[PDB]
């Protein structure tokens, strides 16, 4: 069982603790509880192969925001999550991008780029900006609804892939 | 430079590490051992987060620290006293000017407020994961919901209103999946029949699913407070793991089940019929990777009851031989087979919770609550982390939920079985041996004939799911 | 290659029970233990001159799985059938024990040790010889063992190889 390191990163409340604990309990969480920190294990099967994933939930709120260097060290990949419905969620991206790749002194970081809340009508991010921001980060896009579970599976398990190819 | 810490007399948190407060292990540290001060220190430290390090901790702390006092250092923790103004701070005040406050501004964005969120972390934890503390203590969930309902300031307000909001939640206290669980299989049995309900008449692919939703449910409901300390095998296990011995005493009552429906069979013919059908049984569990219920069968099949029943074993059809066999060859060599197959299967499964046991039991008895050096005595902290890797891999397999229908009506039938009715234990096992003893003598006695006592057919409707549109 | 012994120890949950087979495989000189070792169950020993392989099976803590009893038991050629000092209930358990021993076996006459532990400074309740008296009615050896000490540990152990030897 090869073990992998995997953080959840993006704004408060964008569904980060919601995506993490769909995935792991199959549960949808209706409160909005803001993060410090937690930490799931799932042992899964992944392309024939179990594994077992560490998922680090962190906290979006502004006022952790000097207190992510020690958790961007530990991780081996990450899902950047913005919200398709929160504009400012999406512009928030590129500085959990940056971050990343100064703490991990790499260019070639495994990341996904995940819109999530894509149950909602009310969409403010369009796929094409957010695909195109993808694309120049050389990262797969998936959107996802922690609700409805639409993509969730798709955007750890694709995380897991980039990991072991990396 | 490293930031300076407050005087070590005023707060206790700032006393520097040495070999007689804390010992590591040989990219964060691993604490082997420290006093209750250290441990609490690196909880809520202010360079790393160490999520892991919460859990172990409020899962085992009860071996070392009261649940009153560890709140009382936590508070404790999280009252710094900030520094005083610097030398630059003081002349740019002598000057009418506002001073820069760098040391003090970092301070407080790279010490303190790191550390007082690391303390409302296990605060959060605790309500959230190890709420019995409180359900135990009426007063400790005062002192907790005085010290949230208290913290000033806006650096930390957020959580303090979600905190709050958490406890009173869990003072007065829905699954889904993409795909649709299978249809519910019926065979002799119709539904809403629930007087003919038994071994041969339910469906055996639904025996086993519907026993798998009872032994998953029973294994999810199992907490760790019910584990550590081994209070399980102590004189208030009833009082301390209620869910734990549930989970055992069904495991128990339908191995017993399994076997008095053997050996009650007297006719050979019909008694193959119903072997036949438990192997059947125990392949649909391995296909569920209901771990549990594949022992339920092996143990009952390894009896003293069953196992000498040669004349019936002689005419199990050779594959299902095999799979008894293979199911067998999972316990062997203390259980290496099985731990093997266990890490390598996709979950839900359900565990066999006997080896978790065996394990806590002896990693608590095998190990020193405490270690002593330089004349102090320090927490065994290494101790405790190995019984959180157990409780921790308990807990991860509890997560994932089977997609299967419940029968309500076969969910009772299961859940209200008693095999020994009134009767004690060795009264019981003694009466299956007797039987065993009466269907199938010990050599050089002939074997006898006896009469059929099923009037409906023995043929198994197979352990293939079917699926009409 | 050298002689494999496969023991079992039966007894009553709750009464340190499993202090008996941890003070064995130990680190005599160091007080640890990882359970989970693949092989924290296994030591090489010469008894008598002769270099011999035990495997010891200890399910302490799966007392109330009382229907997997035969199981575990069927694996074993020799048996200690433990009881706490301090536990009379555990002493008149001992009777069951082996006849459940001698019922899944299916013998009259196997290898056994009656062992009792003293796992804590709390007041004796069996008397030495009344556990001599029942081993003498049984035709088995009484080992007396601390949970803290070490002692008689061994003599345990030792003494069903050599029950098994001499079977
Ligand atoms: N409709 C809908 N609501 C969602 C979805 N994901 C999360 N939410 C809702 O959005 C709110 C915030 O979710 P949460 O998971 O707490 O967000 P977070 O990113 O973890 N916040 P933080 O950074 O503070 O920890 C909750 O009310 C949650 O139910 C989704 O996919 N669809
Ligand atoms: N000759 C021993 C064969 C045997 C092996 C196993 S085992 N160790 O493979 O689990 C379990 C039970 C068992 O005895 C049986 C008795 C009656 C039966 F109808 C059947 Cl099927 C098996
Ligand atoms: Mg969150
Ligand atoms: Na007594």
């Amino acid at each position: 069982m090869t073990e992998y390191k995997l953080v959840v990163v993006g704004a408060g409340g964008v569904g980060k603790s919601a995506l993490t604990i769909q995935l792991i309990q199959n549960h949808f969480v209706d409160e909005y509880d803001p993060t410090i920190e937690d930490s799931y294990r799932k042992q899964v099967v992944i392309d024939g192969e179990t594994c077992l994933l560490d998922i680090l939930d962190t906290a979006g709120q502004e006022e952790a925001s000097a207190m992510r260097d020690q958790y961007m060290r530990t991780g081996e990949g990450f899902l950047c999550v913005f919200a398709i419905n929160n504009t400012k969620s999406f512009e928030d991206i590129h500085q959990y991008r940056e971050q990343i790749k100064r703490v991990k002194d790499s260019d070639d970081v495994p990341m996904v780029l995940v819109g999530n809340k894509c149950d909602l009508a009310a969409r403010t991010v369009e796929s094409r900006q957010a695909q195109d921001l993808a694309r120049s980060y050389g990262i797969p896009y998936i959107e996802t609804s922690a609700k409805t579970r639409q993509g969730v599976e798709d955007a750890f398990y694709t995380l897991v892939r980039e990991i072991r190819q990396h | 430079g490293q930031m300076r810490l407050p005087s070590a007399d005023v707060y206790r948190f700032a006393e520097p590490d040495s070999e007689e407060n804390i010992i590591f292990e040989e990219g964060i540290p691993i604490i082997k051992a420290g006093t209750v001060i250290k441990l609490i220190e690196r909880l809520t430290y202010h360079m790393y987060a160490d999520p892991n390090f919460v859990r172990t901790f409020l899962t085992t702390y009860r071996s070392f620290c009261k649940p009153q006092e560890l709140l009382s250092l936590i508070i404790e923790r999280f009252e710094i006293p900030e520094p005083e103004p610097t030398e630059a701070d003081r002349i740019a005040i002598e000057n009418g000017d506002q001073p820069l406050s760098a040391e003090l501004k970092r301070f407080r964005k790279e010490y303190i407020q790191p550390v007082q969120l690391r303390v409302l972390n296990v605060c959060r934890h605790w309500v959230e994961h190890h709420f019995y503390d409180f359900e135990r203590d009426a007063y400790l969930l005062q002192r907790m919901e005085e010290f949230i309902g208290t913290v000033r300031g806006k650096a930390m307000k957020k959580w303090v209103e979600s905190i709050t909001k958490i406890i009173q939640r869990k003072k007065i206290a829905n699954i889904t999946f993409q795909s649709s669980p299978p249809t519910v299989e019926w065979h002799i049995s119709r539904p809403g029949h629930i007087e003919t309900f038994d071994l041969l008449t339910l469906h055996p692919i639904e025996i086993a699913r519907q026993l798998t939703l009872l032994e998953s449910d029973l294994y999810r409901a199992v907490q760790p407070s019910e584990l550590v300390g081994s209070v399980w095998t102590k004189e208030d296990k009833e009082i301390n793991s209620p869910n734990l011995l549930k989970m055992i005493r069904h495991t128990t009552n339908l191995t017993l089940w399994f076997e008095k429906c053997i050996v009650e069979t007297e006719n050979l013919e019909e008694r193959v019929a119903v072997v036949s059908r438990i192997i059947e049984i125990l392949q649909v569990f391995q296909e569920l990777n209901n771990f549990n219920g594949v022992l339920e069968v092996v143990s009952a099949m390894n009896s003293s009851p069953v196992y000498r029943l040669d004349h019936t074993f002689e005419q199990i059809p050779s594959r299902q031989k095999k799979i008894l066999e293979e199911a067998h060859e999972l316990s062997e060599d203390h259980y290496k087979k099985y731990l093997a197959k266990l890490r390598s299967i996709n979950p839900p499964c359900v565990p066999f919770f006997g080896i978790y046991l065996t394990n806590i039991l002896k990693t608590e008895e095998g190990n020193p609550e405490v270690l002593k050096r330089h004349g102090k005595e320090l927490i065994n902290f290494s101790k405790r982390r190995k019984v959180a890797e157990i409780t921790g891999e308990i807990q991860q397999y509890q997560n994932q939920p089977y997609c299967l229908r419940v029968e309500s009506d076969i969910k009772r039938f299961f859940e209200n079985l008693n095999p020994m009715g009134n009767s004690m234990e060795k009264e019981f096992t003694d009466y299956l041996f007797n039987k065993s003893l009466e269907i199938e003598p010990r050599n050089p006695k002939p074997l006898p004939r006896f009469p059929k006592k099923y009037s409906y057919p023995l043929k198994s409707p197979g352990v293939r799911p079917s699926n009409p549109r």
